[PDB]
């Protein structure tokens, strides 16, 4: 309800498309915008998708986002070797009145 | 656009933390701009601390409310964070982040500082 | 054509008749964006494109605005401001060879997604982490196009469907193509409401005795009263006189 | 729809067989349409030789590959089949057959020729 | 594996139903369509059933087909005296990549 849950591992292979899920609730993810971050080890995270479908300037086209009801998805096309890092959800929760985050997914390419 | 945190990195328990994010490239007098703070334990998920808009609307994390005080010094282009009653669980890294305008909706956490590893021990 | 090298065609300067489409097939997919199919036969457009190609079964859903997939991502993308119709029907009767039809191929790998209505044909070897091999296997160094493998026994989800997309245009149109404007048999000697090629009026029509020059279509007496008209079908000249009226 | 075979019916061993199927009622330019060849020894079962779809996909019998060449001459509405190194075991009847579309799946061998008894002897 | 096997004789009697078997393998009859031909002495064969259950226009109803796993069957009802001829199987074998045939069945009415 108040914490977003992501599966921990993705494990694709180059040139393939993969998806990362994020389940929220009626109160935070289904009535607010969903952000999507990414943080290689030892470095501040960096925005990838805000407002559920828009990319800040400087992100390749292959990253796409989607929100639907109470679920969220990130679609990575052209999987490459420079993308194995952590992926986080983020959403504003009206019932808690604060930003909440997810666990994170590994996404190690083979 | 750049941000950078600074302060004391080591403190005994039951003391208070002060941190100062000095930035360059934007002013907390324009519309939109606001600055927030976000902490992350070592090897865990992120956690949101506090936020301060341009008209001084100091939103806080409720569970950590009654402990935090964020304030601005716009003349010096710097923001100050303060947290009392530290404990060994609060060893973490603290980032200062920025929210400016986008193209049809405000952007949040678009730019980050570089963190400041804080250890609470003796 | 195969989907990665689809074939555009223009249709202009005709009297388009859309009453032939329905008689073609049960039309597994027939949906229209921006127009209704029954009210289609009466409007006029500038230039009408028709884009035809062949795809799999479970991908017909990707031919729609704003849908990200694999063929709507790499080898056929249509705008979010689309206006037209799509028509797809199952043609397992004519495209499925026994053993596999490796003649319908599709792009599987590309560097970036493509702009709307863009086509690319180059079959250059795809990029890998490091400098690709050479049109050969390797760590990645893949090859872009991939076949389909249609066979007669596949389910109706991997069976071949033929799909044609119609695109219209409407802005500042010295209209070139509309529908057929049906006519009706002529009535003579009776007070009748007539509509001759746009000229509307009332009166009884009588066989004329005046010599219209071949490029003229209307006749006028003094004070702009339309006195005569030539039939647009048989070119006989017809006289117009207002039916009887008066005071009592 | 009609088919008819023609060529030399008798040839010594170590020679080459040529056959020509001229047809009527379909064209190898439409989709679907294709033409094939099938031989049958005297009193034995049928055997598939080769096939050629409308887009020129010259499928061959693998075991008889490296011996067969099938080609079409669409201008004359005729197809030519060729098989080298004939032997007395290749005495059979050769039909040219037609594969068109059906109602939910391609039809194969719906219409046949009339055969051409081929004897390989001296 | 690479050859379909049929019994050489059927030997029914008028107005009766008889069955003709066709045994294949995992690679050809269990994963492709099964045709059924009928060749009379001194004449090209003539299609009877394609796609395991469909009859080309011009064949009586009494002919029925059935596929089950890696075996095949043709069902002839109302057996008559004008049907004594050869019946052949045919199926495409992916492992051999060619058309393969069966032995043939006699089916002589008494």
């Amino acid at each position: 309800q108040s914490v977003l849950t992501q599966s921990p591992s993705a494990s694709g292979t180059p040139g393939q498309r993969v998806t990362i899920s994020c389940s929220g609730s009626r109160s935070n993810i289904g009535s607010n915008f969903v952000y999507w971050f990414h943080q290689l080890p030892g470095t501040a995270p960096k925005l990838l998708i805000h407002s559920n479908d828009q990319r800040p300037s400087g992100v390749p086209d292959r990253f796409s986002g989607s929100n639907s009801g109470t679920s969220a998805s990130l679609a990575i096309s052209g999987l490459r070797s420079e993308d194995e890092a952590d992926y986080y959800c983020a959403a504003w929760d009206d019932s808690l009145s604060s930003w909440v985050f997810g666990g994170g997914t590994k996404l190690t390419v083979l | 656009i750049t941000l950078k945190e600074s302060g004391l990195t080591l403190v005994r328990p039951t003391q208070t933390l002060t941190l100062t994010c000095t930035f360059s490239g934007f002013s907390l007098i324009n519309s939109g701009v606001g600055v927030g703070w976000i902490r992350q334990p070592p090897g865990k998920a992120l956690e949101w601390l506090a936020l301060i808009y341009w008209d001084d609307d100091k939103r806080y994390n409720p569970s950590l409310r009654s402990r935090l005080t964020i304030s601005k010094a716009t003349s010096k282009n710097q923001v100050v964070l303060t947290m009392t009653n530290m404990d060994p669980v609060d060893t973490a890294t603290y980032y200062c982040t920025h929210r400016g305008p986008g193209h049809n909706t405000p952007i949040y956490f678009e730019f980050w500082g570089q963190g400041a590893l804080v250890t609470v021990s003796s | 054509a195969s989907v990665y090298a689809w074939n555009r065609k223009r249709i202009s300067n005709c009297v388009a008749d859309y009453s032939v489409l329905y008689n073609f097939a049960p039309f597994f997919a027939f949906k229209c964006y921006g127009v209704s199919p029954t009210k289609l036969n009466d409007l006029c457009f500038t230039n009408v494109y028709a884009d035809s190609f062949v795809i799999r079964g479970n991908e017909v859903s990707q031919i729609a605005p704003g849908q990200t997939g694999n063929i709507a991502d790499y080898n056929y993308k249509l705008p979010d401001d689309f206006t037209g119709c799509v028509i797809a029907w199952n043609s397992n009767k004519l495209d499925s060879k026994v053993g596999g039809n490796y003649n319908y191929r599709y792009r599987l790998f590309r560097k970036s997604n493509l702009k709307p209505f863009e086509r690319d044909i180059s079959t250059e070897i795809y990029q890998a982490g490091n400098k690709p091999c050479n049109g050969v296997a390797g760590v990645n160094c893949y090859f872009p196009l991939q076949s389909y493998g249609f066979r007669p026994t596949y389910g109706v989800g991997h069976q071949p469907y033929r799909v044609v997309v119609l695109s219209f245009e409407l802005l500042h149109a010295p209209a070139t193509v509309c529908g057929p404007k049906k006519s009706t048999n002529l009535v003579k000697n009776k007070c009748v409401n007539f509509n001759f090629n746009g000229l509307t009026g009332t009166g009884v029509l009588t066989e004329s005795n005046k010599k219209f020059l071949p490029f003229q279509q209307f006749g006028r007496d003094i004070a702009d009263t339309t006195d005569a008209v030539r039939d647009p079908q048989t070119l006989e000249i017809l006289d117009i006189t207002p039916c009887s009226f008066g005071g009592v």
